[PDB]
């Protein structure tokens, strides 16, 4: 209803600031100059290039759930020189399962740049080593078993399961829910099966937009499935708490009421 | 901290006595997730893609207003004209 308005009028000022992506030794790190992480929950890579003079920074926010199995890394799309970066990240927090809300290219414009090599290949991303074993295909999405490890340390790989949405549409959001609800289900049995299992990487160009639709919607849902339909659904509580720590998640008024039209399809199917 | 106007410009490029074809540029690497213009006499509302630069008002016998979201970092108004 009206109540998003109400609270894209209450983001209009930031109560956190975002220095750290507005340094000049970052300019190049972002897509956009007005989507930055917040300086208290952004992400801190280590084991950065020395070259560099800021090897510590990437357009990755934690998200946690507030009335690392359980919270979030919302982050943007790569960019051809932040790819490294985000291998980093993925290392860095033990994450086991990743995202993509976007296509690599929609309507001729270059959401999510390609960052994993092809089924049965293998490349190595600055001291990272990423492995493509297995590329399955289902309606919505397609999903990549991948295996990340750093470079002369075979004691250190992982499986890291990519899941790619791809039925979102170009315009708008999906009529039916039913899809979104199916994958993150698959990404829920994923995350819980992996003892130890860092935050779920949730990305594609922006990264807060279907990023936050997403995480939002995952969390509620598994509000419903710990507490049963005798709990309280607030989404612009909700809204407000992880945007506390990135900036502007849910953007449009059609994810809005797809956030709900979403929760009420799984309390239905239960 | 630095803050940016979006829009830039606002520009009637063409009209008829009852549509008017509206157009704005668009802040490069600025992150903009939808538009809402409205519509009085110097109110009536309809949102638009971020995507696009241009639109057309129909049902017309007047202040134009163009608001970019998300709105943080922003000049502190919107931009505006008259035709």
């Amino acid at each position: 209803w009206e109540e998003f308005e109400t609270l894209q009028q209450q983001e209009c000022k930031l109560l956190y600031s975002r220095k750290e992506g507005q340094r000049q030794e970052n300019k190049n790190k972002n897509r956009y100059k007005n989507i930055l992480p917040f300086d208290h929950t952004r992400v801190v890579l280590h084991d950065g290039d020395p070259n560099e003079p800021v090897s510590d920074y990437i357009n990755a926010n934690i998200i946690m759930p507030e009335f690392p199995k359980k919270s979030y890394i919302a982050t943007q799309g790569c960019l051809q020189n932040t790819v490294n970066d985000f291998w980093r990240m993925v290392f860095q927090e033990n994450s086991r399962v990743i995202v993509m809300t976007t296509k690599e290219v929609e309507r001729g414009k270059s959401k999510c740049v390609k960052y994993w090599p092809d089924e049965y290949a293998l490349k190595e991303y600055g001291v990272m080593r990423v492995r493509n074993v297995k590329e399955s295909a289902a309606h919505d999405y397609t999903l990549r078993e991948l295996k990340l490890s750093k470079v002369g340390q075979g004691n250190t790989e992982r499986t890291v399961w990519q899941y790619h949405f791809r039925t979102w549409p170009d315009h708008g959001v999906p009529s039916d829910p039913g899809g979104v609800l199916d994958f993150l289900e698959e990404v829920h049995h994923k995350q819980e099966s992996i003892m130890d299992a860092g935050p779920v990487v949730v990305h594609c160009s922006a990264g807060i937009g279907r990023t936050g639709t997403f995480i939002v919607i995952d969390i509620l849902i598994d509000i419903i499935r710990e507490k049963g339909v005798d709990c309280d659904i607030d989404v612009p509580k909700t809204i407000q708490m992880v945007r506390s720590q990135r900036s502007g998640m849910v953007q449009t008024e059609a994810q809005y009421r797809f956030i709900y039209m979403a929760v009420q399809h799984y309390i239905e199917t239960l | 901290g630095s803050v940016s106007s979006v829009p830039t410009k606002l520009e009637v490029v063409a009209a008829t006595p009852t549509s008017l074809l509206i157009s704005w540029d668009a802040v490069d690497e600025w992150y903009v997730s939808y538009y809402r213009i409205t519509y009085g006499e110097t109110v009536q509302e309809f949102t638009v893609p971020g995507y696009s630069s241009t639109a057309t008002i129909s049902g017309l016998s007047y202040t134009i207003t163009v608001y970019a979201y998300p709105l943080w970092s922003q000049g502190g108004s919107p931009i505006s004209i008259n035709y």
